[PDB]
RNA sequence: ACACCAUGG
RNA sequence: CGGGAAACCAAAGUCUUUGGGUUCCGGGGGGAGUAUGGUUGCAAAGCUGAAACUUAAAGGAAUUGACGGAAGGGCACCACCAGGAGUGGAGCCUGCGGCUUAAUUUGACCAACACGGGAAACCUCACCCGGCCCGGACACGGACAGGAUUGACAGAUUGAUAGCUCUUUCUCGAUUCUGUGGGUGGUGGUGCAUGGCCGUUCUUAGUUGGUGGAGCGAUUUGUCUGGUUAAUUCCGAUAACGAACGAGACUCUGGCAUGCUAACUAGUUACGCGACCCCCGAGCGGUCGGCGUCCCCCAACUUCUUAGAGGGACAAGUGGCGUUCAGCCACCCGAGAUUGAGCAAUAACAGGUCUGUGAUGCCCUUAGAUGUCGGGGCUGCACGCGCGCUACACUGACUGGCUCAGCGUGUGCCUACCCUACGCCGGCAGGCGCGGGUAACCCGUUGAACCCCAUUCGUGAUGGGGAUCGGGGAUUGCAAUUAUUCCCCAUGAACGAGGAAUUCCCAGUAAGUGCGGGUCAUAAGCUUGCGUUGAUUAAGUCCCUGCCCUUUGUACACACCGCCCG
RNA sequence: CCUUUAACGAGGAUCCAUUGGAGGGCAAGUCUGGUCGCAGCAGCCGCGGUAAUUCCAGCUCCAAUAGCGUAUAUUAAAGUU
RNA sequence: AGCAGAGUGGCGCAGCGGAAGCGUGCUGGGCCCAUAACCCAGAGGUCGAUGGAUCGAAACCAUCCUCUGCUACCA
């Protein structure tokens, strides 16, 4: 969306992107819906929904939208949360589908 | 600008085959030389260096590009 | 002697 | 007077030099005038009135900006008005998105998109797919003169005649090779780490300090009520005085000199001429004349050409309007009474550029390279957008005839190529042969196009238009297929003046028209300059879009693309 | 136990001083490695998003010192009763 | 089963014989720094089916089919 934001780090955007795969104590979600306060439902694509929050990092410079892949990391003593380390484009997301990473049930 | 991939074959390059230095004569006598290998009858060449015993071939390594007689 | 004119990575 | 944070106040004064008497009442911002108890009222409601919890500020006065669907005064065809040509619609060219792909390298989103001189066949070249090479200084250590190390013929192998590798074994000679450190290169990353350059705010009139004055201070005056100007240009007014930058002045350019300087690398005139030609005139045809880029002059000159020095315009003269000041309007005289550009301030932008650089910090890679050769791409096509070229015909197309320019460039050092006359040959593109020019000397008196004068067409997608496609011929080059460019016969699409929108422009200007330079072995629908024909409409305004200055308001300051309530 | 006393009892490597901090308030480093808005720090303002003076450590330095830090009650600062 | 109404652009509809549009939705442009609002253009039709009259119809007539409202509600 335009503005007169010149100012900023003005353009991060190629045709070139490169995969990255889960690790220890990091899943796969799925945003269920839309919540306010920076938070959001999510949904690990194996089992619990685990509410997540967006991380400093992301605020304001990559944008989730609802029902789209992302790569949260899981917390070791609670369950229930978890903080939104990446997401995937749709390419990605399918491309992933293809390495059969992520258990079909939630499309692109 | 990207990284480089594991290859499949490669390999630099020969290691000089390492065959003895010179034995090129032998004598019939003390001062009573033989030649094994005829020398080159070449202008450039000094009339010192030697052929390649190559049978089917006969090779001067001076004139890399020709002067081969070929029995 | 006065039409409409909301919002902001 | 004095007080106060100040706005302001003869009281809000007589206050750290603190005490005339007395009642009510406040203690950071919320929760909250809420819950609960009491009391009053018919009801609505009034009076009294907490806490848990939460938070680093909420708030007051004034200053400087920015903003205002606030007011006053001005201003700009990147604004409008009156118009012109249009663009948006059509075909094609070219750039950007998307899609596709081994790859379709990439920067940039008024101030990107015919921009990176970016018109890419190789190269360029950064992308993709293969293959050689070291051009890895230097230090140390290791091996090494029956010897480190180099290069290569033949068959296999390979796009390849890369000894690349393999079989075989000659040749070179301390230059290498191995290992450890360390360098080196990079169109690799970051323009949000930088220099420099450029663009833009911002084409307008804006900016700054020294001493003095006001305020506790940020700050303010100087830098202005008013008139004037294109202008913070001047006149003036004056708690300011004297200054600096920008504007102006300045430089190049266009318009004028029958005055000066002086010219076969420029000309004129004259006749010396001489010659051709025609009577075209009196005449005979001769003499006199008429045409000449036909030939000469140690003829005379500088009008035309060249280029130097000076001159010339100053609102100077005259009439109005001006506090009779600064200045404005009109007119005579005149080559002209308002040519066009270059240069340009303080402060700033996370504008663009690491892909201009032997400018550059840090990070990455560095021999299985991100430092070279062969092949492909940058051009691929359902679609969206930008700058443009050609048209939609009779104010025209076609075929002949006629007659006029100006700004330029031209033989290259590495780098190998320049501009062409004239003869011949060919329908044409083009070929062969001989000359001139390092240039006011030759192409060249630059026979340019539109325009001018006559033919054929006749309102019919037609003889308008020239897309798309078939077949053939040339040239450049190492190589033309995905047609490089050019020529010839043929095929003959959309398009009958363009929706909502929107761009540029005031006089030799808009528009029509051709010609040079740049890139260029080949080549402009691009851009940068030059001439040629040459209008309609204005002499205004602040409506729309913005800009400048003053007053005013503000809960904004990341500055209205702000803040902020349920 | 102290005091008085014999006999042994020190070379600094042990007969080995700690607790807090080094942006400001507030005395003391823009030294070097690691992490990269994470881990953490931070009474308050504030540090960390690949060149951290504040995090984790090494070195150096500052404060009080046989003591120093932290939580809470309370007094002065408070002319904020 | 019956009455009444209707059958037209993806959807709601207008269209008293000289014959296809409106409102909404859809896709692309415009306007704006940008998004909504607003402006423009484009795409999409067996006018329910079958015959007949008429010089000619989507329209008039006849038969059938399909929706909707209301009673009938019916071995
Ligand atoms: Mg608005
Ligand atoms: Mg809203
Ligand atoms: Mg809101
Ligand atoms: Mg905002
Ligand atoms: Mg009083
Ligand atoms: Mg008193
Ligand atoms: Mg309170
Ligand atoms: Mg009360
Ligand atoms: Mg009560
Ligand atoms: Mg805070
Ligand atoms: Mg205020
Ligand atoms: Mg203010
Ligand atoms: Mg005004
Ligand atoms: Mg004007
Ligand atoms: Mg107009
Ligand atoms: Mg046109
Ligand atoms: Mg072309
Ligand atoms: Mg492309
Ligand atoms: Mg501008
Ligand atoms: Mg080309
Ligand atoms: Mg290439
Ligand atoms: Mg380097
Ligand atoms: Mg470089
Ligand atoms: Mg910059
Ligand atoms: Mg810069
Ligand atoms: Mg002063
Ligand atoms: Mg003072
Ligand atoms: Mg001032
Ligand atoms: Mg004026
Ligand atoms: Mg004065
Ligand atoms: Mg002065
Ligand atoms: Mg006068
Ligand atoms: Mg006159
Ligand atoms: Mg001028
Ligand atoms: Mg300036
Ligand atoms: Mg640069
Ligand atoms: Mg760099
Ligand atoms: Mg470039
Ligand atoms: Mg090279
Ligand atoms: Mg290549
Ligand atoms: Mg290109
Ligand atoms: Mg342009
Ligand atoms: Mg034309
Ligand atoms: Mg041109
Ligand atoms: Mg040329
Ligand atoms: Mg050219
Ligand atoms: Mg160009
Ligand atoms: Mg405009
Ligand atoms: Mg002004
Ligand atoms: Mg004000
Ligand atoms: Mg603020
Ligand atoms: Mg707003
Ligand atoms: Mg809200
Ligand atoms: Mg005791
Ligand atoms: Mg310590
Ligand atoms: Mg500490
Ligand atoms: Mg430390
Ligand atoms: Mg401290
Ligand atoms: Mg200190
Ligand atoms: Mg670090
Ligand atoms: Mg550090
Ligand atoms: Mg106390």
């Amino acid at each position: 969306g335009g503005k007169n934001r010149r100012r900023g780090k003005n353009e991060n955007e190629s045709e070139k992107r490169e995969l990255v795969f889960k690790e220890d104590g990091q899943e796969y979600a799925q945003v269920i819906k839309m919540l306010g306060n920076g938070r959001l439902e999510a949904m690990c694509f194996d089992g619990v929904k685990r509410l997540c929050h967006i991380r400093g990092k992301l605020r304001k410079k990559v944008w989730i939208n609802t029902s789209d892949i992302i790569l949260v990391g899981l917390r070791d003593y609670q369950d229930n949360k978890a903080d939104v380390i990446l997401k995937y484009n749709a390419d990605e997301a399918r491309s992933l589908k293809a390495y059969g990473e992520l258990p079909e049930h939630a499309k692109i | 600008k990207k990284s480089y991939t594991t290859p499949k074959k490669n390999k630099h390059k020969r290691k000089k085959v390492k065959l003895a230095v010179l034995k090129y004569y032998k004598v019939d006598e003390n001062g009573k030389i033989s030649r094994l290998r005829r020398e080159c009858p070449s202008d450039e060449c000094g009339a010192g260096v030697f052929m390649a015993s190559h049978f089917d071939r006969h090779y001067c390594g001076k004139c890399c590009l020709t002067y081969c007689f070929n029995k």
